[PDB]
Parts: C-alpha cells; sequence; structure tokens
C-alpha cells in the first residue's frame, strides 16, 4: 500500500519557568517510532516501536544531536515570532512543525511535507513542488524572505527525496510483519430503547489498523450523514483504533438501516444490520 | 543519512 | 484562539467483570496543549496512570491517551476528570461500556 513518514514536533515557551519544551515524536503511518523531550532527564531519540531497536548506536547518537541542535532552532524561532507579531514577554506561544515524505505501493516519492503553524494557525508550508513556500501572513512573508535568501526550500527537497524516502523503505522492509499488516475491524451492532417510540443502533468498528475507517449507516439505501453521531477514530493503546457510528431510529423500522464499514484490511466492505 | 535538519523562522 | 478537548472514556478489550483490562481516557481536538487528566475510581484519583506522548493531528489539535491498568466489577464506577484552560470547571466524562 502507500506509507508515510512523518515528524510532529511541538515548542511551547513558558515565560518563569524556564526554556520552551521541545518534544519531536516520529511515525510511520500511525505507528510512533521515535520521541524527543527536551524535558526528559537525559535527552535522547529514543524507541518506541521494537523494529527501530536494531538500529545502532550511531543512529541513536547522531538522531540525538539533530534533535538537540532543533531544540535550540525551535527556540530560535519562538523568539524571532514573538518579535514578529509584537508580542509581550509575558505569554505562552506554541510553534508546530510536520515534514516528511509520503511513497507508493513501489516506494516511489508521492510527495514531500514541511508546514509550520503558530499558536493552532497555519503560519508557513513548502509547496508541493519542493521549491517555493506559501506564507500566511506578513510576519510568514519575512521567514519566506530569509528561507529565499538561505536556498533553505534546496536543503528541505533534498532531505524529502533522499533521506527521508530512504529511512522510510529501510523501515518499511525493518517493520514488514506490522507496518505492511492491516487488521480488520471487528464489527457489531448494538440495540438501545431511548423510549416507547425511539432506540438507538450502534454500529461498532473495534482492533482495526491502520486509523483510517469508513462507518455510514444507511435507511433503506440512503446515507443518513446528517442523523449519525460518529465520534472520532480513538487509540486502544494495543496499536490497534476504535470507532463508532450511532443512529436514533423509530421502533419497529431498525431492519430498514444497515451499516457499511470499509477498510484495508477486509478482504471486501461489510453490511451489519442489527441482529 | 538521519533525521531532519531545522532552520529559524 | 483555543480549542476545547473531545473526551472519550472506554475500554481497550470488551469489558467482562472481574477480567484484567485497560481503561483509556482519549483526550483530542484542543490547543494548546497544557490540560490535566485523572482518571477516577468511585471518584477517587488513580495513582500512576500512563500516557502517550503529546502528538497532533493534521489540522494542529493535540491528543493524549491516558490509561491504566483495571478490572471491571458491577459495583464500581470509573470516570475521566479533564482539565483545559476553555473550561470553567473540570469536565467528568463516566465510563458507559456502550461507547
Amino acid at each position: 500500500g502507500s506509507h508515510s513518514m512523518r515528524y510532529f514536533d511541538t515548542a511551547m515557551s513558558r515565560p518563569g519557568r524556564g526554556e520552551p519544551r521541545f518534544i519531536s515524536v516520529g511515525y510511520v503511518d500511525d505507528t510512533q517510532f521515535v520521541r524527543f523531550d527536551s524535558d526528559a532527564a537525559s535527552p535522547r531519540e529514543e524507541p518506541r516501536a521494537p523494529w527501530i531497536e536494531q538500529e545502532g548506536p550511531e543512529y541513536w547518537d547522531r538522531n540525538t544531536q539533530i534533535f538537540k541542535t532543533n531544540t535550540q532552532t525551535d527556540r530560535c524561532s519562538l523568539r524571532n515570532l514573538r518579535g514578529y507579531y509584537n508580542q509581550s514577554e509575558a505569554g505562552s506561544h506554541t510553534l508546530q512543525s510536520m515534514y516528511g515524505c509520503d511513497v507508493g505501493p513501489d516506494g516511489r516519492l508521492l510527495r514531500g511535507h514541511n508546514q509550520y503553524a503558530y499558536d493552532g494557525k497555519d503560519y508557513i508550508a513548502l509547496n508541493e513542488d519542493l521549491r517555493s513556500w506559501t506564507a500566511a501572513d506578513t510576519a510568514a512573508q519575512i521567514t519566506q524572505r530569509k528561507w529565499e535568501a538561505a536556498r533553505v526550500a534546496e536543503q528541505d527537497r533534498a532531505y524529502l527525496e533522499g533521506t527521508c524516502v530512504e529511512w522510510l523503505r529501510r523501515y518499511l522492509e525493518n517493520g514488514k510483519d506490522t507496518l505492511e499488516r492491516a487488521d480488520p475491524p471487528k464489527t457489531h451492532v448494538t440495540h438501545h430503547p431511548i423510549s416507547d417510540h425511539e432506540a438507538t443502533l450502534r454500529c461498532w468498528a473495534l482492533g482495526f489498523y491502520p486509523a483510517e475507517i469508513t462507518l455510514t449507516w444507511q435507511r433503506d439505501g440512503e446515507d443518513q450523514t446528517q442523523d449519525t453521531e460518529l465520534v472520532e477514530t480513538r487509540p486502544a493503546g494495543d496499536r490497534t483504533f476504535q470507532k463508532w457510528a450511532a443512529v436514533v431510529v423509530p421502533s419497529g423500522e431498525e431492519q430498514r438501516y444497515t451499516c457499511h464499514v470499509q477498510h484495508e484490511g477486509l478482504p471486501k466492505p461489510l453490511t451489519l444490520r442489527w441482529e | 543519512a538521519f533525521a531532519g535538519k531545522k532552520y529559524c523562522l | 484562539i483555543q480549542r476545547t478537548p473531545k473526551i472519550q472514556v472506554y475500554s481497550r478489550h470488551p469489558a467482562e467483570n472481574g477480567k484484567s483490562n485497560f481503561l483509556n481516557c482519549y483526550v483530542s481536538g484542543f490547543h494548546p496543549s497544557d490540560i490535566e487528566v485523572d482518571l477516577l475510581k468511585n471518584g477517587e484519583r488513580i495513582e500512576k496512570v500512563e500516557h502517550s506522548d503529546l502528538s497532533f493531528s493534521k489540522d494542529w489539535s493535540f491528543y493524549l491517551l491516558y490509561y491504566t491498568e483495571f478490572t471491571p466489577t458491577e459495583k464500581d464506577e470509573y470516570a475521566c476528570r479533564v482539565n483545559h484552560v476553555t473550561l470553567s470547571q473540570p469536565k467528568i466524562v463516566k465510563w458507559d461500556r456502550d461507547m
């Protein structure tokens, strides 16, 4: 199938409580494989998946160094951003970063990503061309001009087309028994009367990986998007995910409702009814 | 050949 | 601009009275990242609750999973208590085995 490698970095200032915390987490698809936290007793790049543990001591030593350097760069960025927005030294602010690569079934680059948000708002992003930037506002235009002057897009393009795709291919090979295995959902429909007139039908999906799933209710073959309560997909804590979808139905009309499930792990899509 | 270097905004 | 957490309380495995399991409190969709989460057993804080590493969705909102070992009974009530800058008081969501 298609795969992604992504690092999710958070830097958060805390005036009066030391320097900004930096945390970086790496994922292959929906599987975390590394973490760095500047607040850890002895900050190290640490393994968070079994197939990474084999990498060897230089993997750990140099990744630890790249993360410690990234801690300092994100603190520099937070100082600059406070200035660009004319903000006081009193407030806490957040810088987030997403970067990495997507590959197709043959391991070929599909697209690269390098984007940033400040206080939860999009700030700047590398365009799909990997050559040019999109800046959200006149503050991000300063970063854009600086990065154009320093030819940063060229460095990012070389990382995303070379190192990123090469490491993702090696992780997929080393973790093939888990990262290349789709676990289908286990499904059931529950029924709870709410009154004499109405009942809740709830369509369950449990134990699936990866997290991407489609769960719908239909009434007489018509999608019920507006009348369905769909909970966010949630982690079980054992690598797999859960989700449910519920509709309130008139008593006696339960068999007009079908729950439809699509997921990569299923040999074919499921149609479920109550009982 | 390791995780990504960042640049200051 | 701030975003209030969504809260879900659930078990890792289908709940069976007397069988060992994990109690999950999943908080998602929130901004900024500072959040206080407690798991409760009959109103009282559970000790040594673990959590996931802070991460976020592609809309930049944060998510965390808090979890602990537990053995459900017919008698014992479980809940999640959440505090965040968006909330005037803590939000309590009760564990319902059918949610």
